[PDB]
């Protein structure tokens, strides 16, 4: 039996539309006291920021959860699962394919791009939350 | 507010110091430590110190002695010109007041007279200051390195000394072979302490692992520093928010008790008064961890000097306390749940039924503990008069906690200097009959465990409503739901977790009653997002320093019983 | 000068300054957006509000703006007044109503002035519940991305671009809360100084597009103080590295040289460092096969063949450091050392050096240029070569409006009042080129002519200023009228500036400019002279000396030189490609020490993996003569362990010791600099350019990384989970780590990056200066090698004859481009689209005689080769001339002043 | 600034209208009868002033549209309890010397007088409670 807030294995989650939630903002990497996160930003032709690589060194990780609370997209979360063990320390280094799970985890509904002003596919300018339509300077109305 | 900057000129100790040494003989610093801070010259250190020892309500205890580098400190308005400094924290129990004396030093002349004649507990503190800084204490009998080994070149708390292990060359085992050969040839050069001497010199190594060199008891010399983790140095290389996990590991049984003095001290630099719900939540988690530590001390105490068959049921009760902690915070040990301005989350919605189940469960077990320990004769006969000390010995060696309270000195921090809203609770302070020994200390802890359960009874029935985080711009991090929707809250959260919160240049100081003795945090801000100096006063350091004074005239079995009775852990001692 | 009372305390400040720049100099934090130290005060954002009292007894005063308020004697202000604090919080609150939720995906995040001021006011709670305004974006070209939603309408971008930089294609559109900053339509920003908008804009509207391909936050950067390598001006820069690749180029404040601004070639031309084609290991040829060697093997292998050779010659480079050329000179001897530039380029460079050292006329620094009252530009197309001088000359031309405003008692910081008083009045600026320049919008007169005609106007101005100067017979009355206009403005100036350079390709233009400066010096004027050179260390290589590259090629093809050590030089730019490739095939041993892949390394026998400026240390000497030190940014061996990239001076010194005593010597940087000072007295100042590797700030080494640098236990964890040791620097005072010092008040001149508590943006440079907009607190880095000589020169009497066209022969008129003419930066992929198509420019009468129009591919012959180019039409180009783009792929800069024998339509 | 029936029988001079809390202006007066809702009248006024801002200075360019949006909420009946105290703060911080010219001080002069003399019609707009945030599952909020 584990409580919901248990600080075991670190995963990266997904949007309800099915895209990866991480926007490679590097706040989780800097807020970690042990320095166990390395990542690089990439950008799609759509314009969506996403991580080119995501690397967590689980030999160094102390499972403090400061990365989860730093994340402004709810992408990185700590799950109730302590079942880890390896013969080699090199196999404690997890890449993005070992971390990205198929769903949204603890926060089923939050999508960051719906908040964001930046324009990606499916959300042009004025299609975000509390956002009006763009008015051109050449418009006849004063 | 209780955090605003004060010079404490209305404290009555300054006026009699003015009438004794003149107005030009010292200099008063305005801090947020809560105590007067006075800069004296090193030629007057002993005169000022022995004057405070025979005041009509005298200062009897040297709380802490350590140093600061101060060379890279840019905000130094009002202070005298110093290249290094040594601070002396003194406590008067009868006035319920403290004073801090600061001696300024130059970089070429790191020399100050030793304080050991007045206060005996200063011997280990000056050795640490000699170890971590390069201040020489003239007149010290055995001024050797107490943390690092004896061939370690360099003073690690100097600001030119690199903090990280990666900055040095790795463990290539060039020095491991030499340290192994040195350890294999363990011989006495008559330098490891006083060592006057026919005599059998024996090293015995046993809740923590440390070495002691004993003369067969004619002379005993603890060798510590085997658990030095550089926690104080770590404060210089971490932001105020990201340092919080390191606080939890100063004491393993402490948990959220250990985080409490640090967050309260940071909140004084930030100028944050927290809401009432934060106060009751923090007091709740601290009394849960205090109960867990006390049950561990009573459990382990009954096992070594008695039959351990009935008391093994206490593991199930500690499992219930760990399940309640990881239901609230998330993780069983090292929660790192206290935040600057509040806590990490709100209480989850089923907390009340679990706490009520624990409060219903506990009195039957507690009364079985009282029957098992108060009425027993064998352990009582093996614990009465076993390396005892009194009130004069306690105040000399800086012994606080159940030790000091077992003598007639009624001194708790939760009643004398209320913190975290402890003054709105109904609890009693148990006290002994003037003799501190192994039976009296355990009996006091059983009484404290019952008072802790009374505090938890008031927390469940008078849990108020409102936020779990203060409304203040330095509350780190902000509430997450506002961060996920509002740009100004997102901007504050962005800079706080990355560059760090900016604490303005000041010095804060908090003392709390810990699970074992009094634990404190003395923090200095130079205006940056990291601490300039972090000082952690742990009571176990004083408690382990006190043992050669009391054990002299006893057997090795009495040493093992005395070490098992004192409230010492080596993670606290070495930090 | 003046004394003001702030928040009860009392301070001494300069009376001429306003209250914002007074209080920021004292370390009092006032928030601000629309004010800039370079741009002046306009009063738009209303963020700098303080409460002002009439005297000490007035308890209730009024809110004023400190950027718009003079710091007069007797001023009583309160920054921390409660009503002032509430209003300053409200200004941030009003800006936060329309700001997008974009900080995780904003490239300004962690380096954002709006983020810093929002925290500094203490506004963290949103009350506004209504909709936000949105804007669409524009395409601004390959360098700058556009996101108008983040704009706070501070007007800094338009005030920089139109007023300061004199760009024409950026403006403000709309009205009320719908104001839009940008271009009238999409397209590339035309200004050569567009890239300073990323630092000037306090938000993330204008961001670096070259950095957003490989983005990282500022706290993850590794910084070093460096010098720009793209031309001779010597702008101080702060390059940032992450994961072994150079990421962005930042401006490094230097109050003597560049201050807040860089040019676009410096800011965006760094991509050649990040090429995959660069050599990373030493490579030795074996017939057709190639063998990879380590550092020890390469030195022992090279010195075995070099011991058997009978004569070894050395070819230096103008783009190599002073320590690298000297080490090459020490290895072959000074009798065998050649400079690597052509003889005609060498002759113009030593004459340019002669007038600076022996002319007796002071040569101004780049910021001192803005104080001069008249500017004559002879031959140097200065916007395309030496672009920051053109920015400095625009500010000098605005000095007339500052003089009129000072007479009317308008303060120096009130910029909109000064501009209103001015009304297109300018200090006189006279430029001469072969075609139109980018300074033509502000020039009093432009003279488009061949280079001998530009020199002949220069000698005639000197003869009309002094009777002893030699005269130019044959001047027509139309030109004679204009010469009188220039002479009356020059002689009537209190402080004239004379600008020329080596890029015109004429010895006579440089001779004409020294005659004008001499004639003004005899009149009593405080005259300055400025010469622009070609490369980053052109002036340094000229002070060292040596024979020309043509002499070196002679010693190869006449058999006497058995071996040649080429150092960081692609010889095709300086000499004919067919001659170079033939003469390097006769040599038994050719050794190249270059960081870039060049064409001459195909047949070379040994290549050494030299380091670029990002991976090296050294001293460069700029056009002024200032010796400046550049420091290594990152260790390239840290990430890739097979990388054997060493400094050029470290490779050549070790080779000399293995040649002498068979033992390699990996020397330290201060030993090489000491060796320079002893042998060459003219380079004695380079010792004092920077301190040595034993310099400490109270026992600490200067830090390269910010204190919150991340990923220490995960950066290299994909190769080995065991953390390696941190790279150790024995050459310089800097450490390859964050465990060091970067305090604003630390007693040093070399600042790797600016950061302060509460100031994460480029506005943190105010904490490092003595007064804001002034000099660095403990002095700007860099030292002048030579002082002004006591006595001057004689008048040059070598007046050229007037230019005459010839049938068949076509003179080559040089055209320069900021994004194409420089050797390293044209290999950047972002410069491939910013550079224009290759062309050939013809007079309309000459294209009518040839029978072609715009767009026709025409063929010509240079040195027996054939190049076909499409024709462009140039009305300002005089007949008999032919415009070529210098320094491109195919057109060497040695071609300036050459002749094209044959020209006909391509078939 | 608006004036009442009690403010008649008072001379049309600059300092006489000045001591009555208003400005004499162009001296061309406008009468408001009992059938005009004051909130709608002020909303029309602020809409003109907001859209006629030149856009140079922040408290005019961004402060005045916030006032317009609050008044539109008040006119429709969607006003929240912190709205009227925001209008008071806007009037204080858009006064003389705080903005770049006198446009913004002239804009808030009808607004502050109409709240002072006709607070009951502005208070009638407040029919909805305060909420500017939406619930997020898995995150407990900070309960004030
Ligand atoms: S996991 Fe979260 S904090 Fe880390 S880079 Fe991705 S979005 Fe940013
Ligand atoms: S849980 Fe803590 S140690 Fe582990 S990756 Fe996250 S921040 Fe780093
Ligand atoms: S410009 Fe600054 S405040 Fe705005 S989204 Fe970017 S980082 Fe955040
Ligand atoms: S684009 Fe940037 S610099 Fe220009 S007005 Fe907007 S915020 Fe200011
Ligand atoms: S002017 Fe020259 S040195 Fe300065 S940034 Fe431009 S190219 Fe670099
Ligand atoms: S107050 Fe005046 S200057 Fe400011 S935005 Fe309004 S109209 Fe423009
Ligand atoms: S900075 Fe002074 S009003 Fe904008
Ligand atoms: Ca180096």
């Amino acid at each position: 039996y584990l409580p919901p807030r248990y600080r075991g294995r670190i995963v990266l989650t997904r949007d309800p539309d099915g895209e990866e939630r991480c926007v490679a903002c590097n706040l989780c990497a800097v807020a970690c006291p042990v320095g166990c996160i390395s990542l690089q930003k990439a950008e799609t032709k759509d314009g969506r920021w996403y991580p080119e690589f995501f690397r967590i060194n689980f030999s160094r990780c102390i499972f403090c959860g400061l990365c989860e609370e730093a994340c402004p997209t709810t992408a990185i979360q700590l799950t109730p699962d302590f079942e880890m063990g390896e013969y080699k320390r090199q196999d404690l280094v997890y890449e993005k394919e070992d971390l990205l799970i198929s769903g949204p985890g603890k926060y089923p509904e939050y999508n960051f791009y719906r908040m964001a002003g930046m324009a990606i596919d499916g959300k042009d300018k004025g299609e975000a939350e509390n956002e009006a339509k763009p008015i051109d300077v050449k418009s006849l109305l004063p | 507010p209780a955090w605003q900057t004060r010079d404490h000129l209305d404290d009555p100790v300054i006026g009699e110091l003015r009438n004794r040494f003149g107005p030009d003989a010292f200099t008063v610093q305005a801090t947020r430590t809560g105590v007067p801070v006075v800069w004296i010259k090193r030629e007057q250190l002993l005169e000022v110190g022995d004057f405070l020892k025979k005041l009509p309500k005298p200062y009897v205890m040297l709380f802490d002695l350590h140093g600061m580098d101060e060379r890279l400190r840019t905000h130094r308005e009002g202070l005298p010109a110093a290249d290094f400094s040594v601070f002396y924290h003194l406590i008067s129990i009868d006035r319920n007041r403290d004073i801090m004396l600061k001696v300024a030093l130059a970089e070429n002349d790191l020399h100050v007279p030793t304080f050991t004649k007045l206060f005996p507990n200063a011997n280990w503190y000056e050795r640490e200051t000699w170890d971590l800084f390069g201040i020489t204490f003239d007149g010290h009998p055995n001024l050797r390195r107490i943390m690092m080994p004896q061939t370690w070149k360099g003073h690690p708390l100097r600001k030119d000394y690199p903090a990280r292990a990666t900055e040095f060359s790795p463990f290539e085992l060039t020095k491991a072979k030499q340290d192994l050969e040195m350890e294999a040839l363990t011989f006495k050069p008559e330098e490891w302490g006083m060592k006057r001497g026919d005599f059998m010199f024996l090293n015995l190594g046993p809740h923590g692992a440390f070495r002691i060199v004993l003369q067969l008891i004619v002379d005993c010399v603890p060798d510590i520093g085997y658990h030095h983790r550089g926690a104080e140095k770590m404060g210089e290389r971490q932001s105020w928010h990201s340092y919080i996990p390191y606080t939890d590991r100063i004491e393993y049984l402490g948990g959220c008790v250990n985080e409490m003095p640090y967050v309260l001290a940071v909140e004084k630099l930030a100028g944050i008064t927290v809401p009432d719900r934060v106060n009751v939540i923090r007091v709740m988690l601290s009394e849960l961890f205090r109960i867990n530590s006390h049950l561990l001390y009573i459990s382990t105490f009954i096992q070594d000097v008695g039959a351990m068959t009935p008391v093994f049921f206490a593991f199930t009760d500690r499992q219930k306390i760990y399940d309640l902690v990881e239901a609230i915070t998330g993780f069983r040990m090292h929660p790192a749940w206290f935040r600057i301005g509040g806590v990490a989350h709100d209480l989850p919605r089923g907390w009340d039924r679990l706490l009520r189940e624990f409060l219903d469960w506990m009195p039957k077990r507690l009364a079985s503990y009282e029957k098992a320990a108060l009425q027993n004769t064998i352990l009582k006969g093996r614990s009465q008069g076993v390396a005892a000390y009194g009130a004069k010995e306690a105040l000399e060696w800086g012994t606080t906690g159940a030790g000091l309270r077992a003598t007639g000195i009624d001194f708790d921090v939760r009643k004398a200097r209320p913190y975290s809203g402890y003054e709105n609770f109904d609890f009693e302070i148990p006290v002994g009959g003037g003799v501190s020994d192994c039976y009296t200390r355990v009996m006091l802890k059983v009484e404290e465990l019952r008072q802790s359960l009374r505090i938890l009874e008031q927390c469940l029935n008078n849990m108020p409503e409102g936020p779990f985080k203060a409304d203040h711009p330095l509350t780190t991090p902000p509430p997450k739901e506002r961060t996920l929707q509002h740009i100004e809250t997102l901007i504050t959260h962005f800079l706080q977790v990355s560059w760090g919160p900016v604490m303005p240049a000041n010095e804060s100081f908090q003392m709390i009653e810990a699970t074992k003795g009094i634990n404190s945090y003395y923090l200095t801000s130079d205006g940056s997002t990291m601490s300039y100096r972090t000082r952690v006063r742990t009571p176990s350091f004083a408690h382990l320093q006190q043992i050669p004074a009391a054990i002299r005239g006893s057997l090795v079995s009495d040493l093992i019983v005395y070490l098992g009775s004192i409230d010492f852990v080596m993670s606290d001692v070495d930090r | 000068m003046a004394t003001i009372h702030v928040d009860g305390k009392e301070y001494e400040v300069n009376g001429a300054d306003n209250l914002l720049e007074a209080c920021l100099s004292l370390g009092l934090d006032i928030p601000y957006f629309c004010w800039h130290p370079a741009l002046g005060s306009v009063g738009a954002c209303r963020q700098c509000a303080v409460k002002q009292y009439q005297n000490a007894e007035d308890t209730r005063g009024r809110l004023v703006m400190s950027c718009m308020t003079p710091a007069s004697d007797g001023t009583f202000i309160s920054i921390d007044d409660e009503e002032a604090k509430q209003f300053r919080e409200s200004v941030v609150e009003w800006l936060m109503t329309n700001h997008p939720h974009d900080c995780p995906v904003c490239e300004e995040g962690g380096n954002c002035h709006l983020q810093d001021m929002t925290v500094m006011t203490g506004h963290s709670f949103r009350r506004y519940r209504f909709t936000k305004r949105t804007h669409r974006n524009q395409d601004l070209g390959p360098f700058i991305s556009h996101e108008m939603n983040r704009c706070i309408a501070c007007y800094r971008c338009v005030r920089y671009y139109k007023d300061y930089a004199d760009g024409t294609d950026l403006g403000v559109y709309g009205a009320h809360d719908n104001v839009y900053f940008g271009r009238p339509e999409d397209g590339t920003l035309e200004s050569e100084f567009s890239g300073n908008l990323v630092e000037i804009c306090p938000t993330g509207v204008f961001t670096d597009k070259t950095h957003s391909e490989r983005y990282n936050r500022k706290w993850d950067m590794q910084f070093a103080p460096s010098i720009c390598q793209q031309c001779s001006i010597g702008c101080n820069i702060s390059p940032g590295e992450r994961y072994g690749e150079l990421r962005r180029i930042e401006n490094r404040y230097n109050g003597t040289v560049n201050h807040y601004f860089l040019c676009d070639r410096g800011r965006f031309g760094y991509g050649y460092v990040n090429l995959k084609d660069r050599p990373r290991q030493p490579v030795q040829r074996r017939g057709d096969d190639f063998i990879t060697l380590n550092a020890e093997q390469a030195m022992q292998g090279a010195a075995d063949i070099l011991r058997q050779s009978k004569k070894v010659i050395g070819i230096g480079s103008p783009r190599a450091s002073v320590e690298s050329n000297f080490a090459l000179r020490e290895l072959v001897g000074e009798e065998n050392f050649y400079t690597g530039i052509a003889h005609g380029e060498q002759e113009r460079l030593q004459l340019a050096l002669k007038v600076l050292r022996e002319g007796g006329i002071y040569t101004p620094a780049l910021r001192e240029i803005e104080s001069y009252d008249a500017v004559l530009v002879l031959g140097e197309d200065v916007t395309q070569t030496g672009a920051r001088v053109a920015l400095a000359v625009r500010q000098a031309v605005k000095g007339k409006a500052r003089e009129m405003a000072a007479a009317q008692k308008v303060a120096d910081w009130q910029i909109a009042a000064i501009l209103n008083i001015g009304q297109r009045a300018k200090h006189p600026l006279f430029v001469t080129n072969v075609d139109d320049t980018r300074l033509d919008d502000i020039a009093a007169w432009t003279y488009r002519a061949p280079v001998e005609d530009q020199a002949r106007l220069g000698f005639a101005i000197a003869h009309a200023l002094d009777n002893s100067a030699p005269a130019v017979d044959g001047i027509e009355p139309e030109l004679q009228s204009k010469i009188d206009v220039i002479v009356q403005a020059l002689a009537g100036a209190k402080k004239p500036l004379i600008i020329s350079g080596t890029n015109a390709g004429s010895l006579e233009v440089i001779q004409a400019a020294a005659n004008v400066a001499k004639a003004l010096k005899g009149r009593g004027a405080d005259v300055g002279i400025t010469m622009i050179a070609r490369s980053v260390n052109s002036m340094g290589l000229g002070i060292m000396g040596g024979g020309s590259l043509e002499e070196a090629l002679t010693e190869l093809e006449t058999g006497r030189a058995d071996a040649v050590v080429v150092l960081e030089n692609d010889l095709h730019r300086h000499a004919s490609a067919i001659r170079v490739n033939a003469a390097l095939a006769k040599a038994p041993l050719v050794m190249v020490v270059d960081h870039q892949r060049t064409a001459i390394m195909e047949n070379a026998h040994l290549v050494l993996s030299a380091a670029s400026f990002a991976e090296s240390d050294g001293t460069v000497i700029n056009n002024e003569g200032r010796a400046q030190r550049f420091f290594q940014v990152y260790d390239p061996a840290y990430y890739d362990s097979k990388t054997v990239m060493l400094e050029s001076w470290r490779w050549l010194h070790s080779l000399h010791s293995t040649l002498l005593s068979r033992e390699v010597d990996w020397t330290q940087l201060d030993h090489v600099i000491d060796a320079v000072v002893a042998k060459i007295p003219e380079l004695a100042g380079i010792k004092d350019a920077a301190p040595d590797a034993t310099f400490r700030i109270r026992g600490q080494k200067l830090a390269r990384e910010p204190h919150r640098y991340s990923g220490r236990t995960a950066m290299r964890a994909n190769i080995s989970v065991h953390e390696p040791r941190q790279p150790q620097d024995i050459d310089t005072m800097f450490t390859f780590s964050m465990e060091g010092n970067n305090q604003p008040t630390a007693h040093r001149s070399q600042v790797p990056f600016a950061w302060a508590p509460g100031w994460n943006s480029p506005q943190a440079w105010n904490k490092f200066q003595d007064e804001v907009g002034g000099k660095l607190r403990f002095g700007d880095p860099g030292v002048r090698l030579f002082e002004t000589s006591e006595n001057g020169l004689d008048y040059f009497t070598s007046v050229p004859a007037r230019f005459q066209p010839q049938d068949g022969k076509w003179r080559i008129a040089p055209y320069y481009h900021l994004f194409g003419s420089d050797e390293l930066s044209q290999r950047a992929p972002v410069f491939q689209s910013r550079m224009p198509q290759p062309y050939i420019k013809l007079n309309p009468a000459d294209a009518a005689k040839l029978g072609v129009n715009a767009g026709t591919r025409v063929s010509f012959s240079y040195d027996g080769n054939t190049v076909t180019l499409p024709v462009e039409i140039a009305e300002g180009l005089t007949a008999g001339q032919v415009g070529l783009p210098m320094g491109m792929s195919g057109i060497a800069p040695v071609l300036a002043g050459a002749h094209l024998e044959d020209l006909k339509e391509a078939q | 600034d608006f004036l009442t029936e009690a403010h008649l029988d008072l001379p049309m001079e600059f300092e006489s209208i000045g001591k009555a809390g208003s400005r004499l202006g162009t001296a061309l007066a406008m009468a408001v009868d009992h059938e005009i809702n004051m909130v709608s009248l002020v909303r029309n006024l602020e809409e003109f002033f907001a859209r006629e801002s030149c856009g140079w200075c922040t408290p005019c360019r961004d402060g005045l549209p916030w006032s317009v949006k609050i008044l539109r909420a008040l006119e429709r009946g969607e006003g929240q309890p912190g709205d009227i105290e925001t209008l008071e703060q806007l009037c204080r911080f858009l006064g003389p010397g705080k903005t770049f010219c006198a446009h913004a001080p002239g804009a808030v002069e009808p607004l502050q007088s109409a709240i002072k003399y006709f607070r009951e019609e502005f208070e009638a707009g407040i029919k909805q409670p305060f909420s500017n945030t939406h619930l997020i599952n898995g995150i407990q909020p900070n309960l004030l």
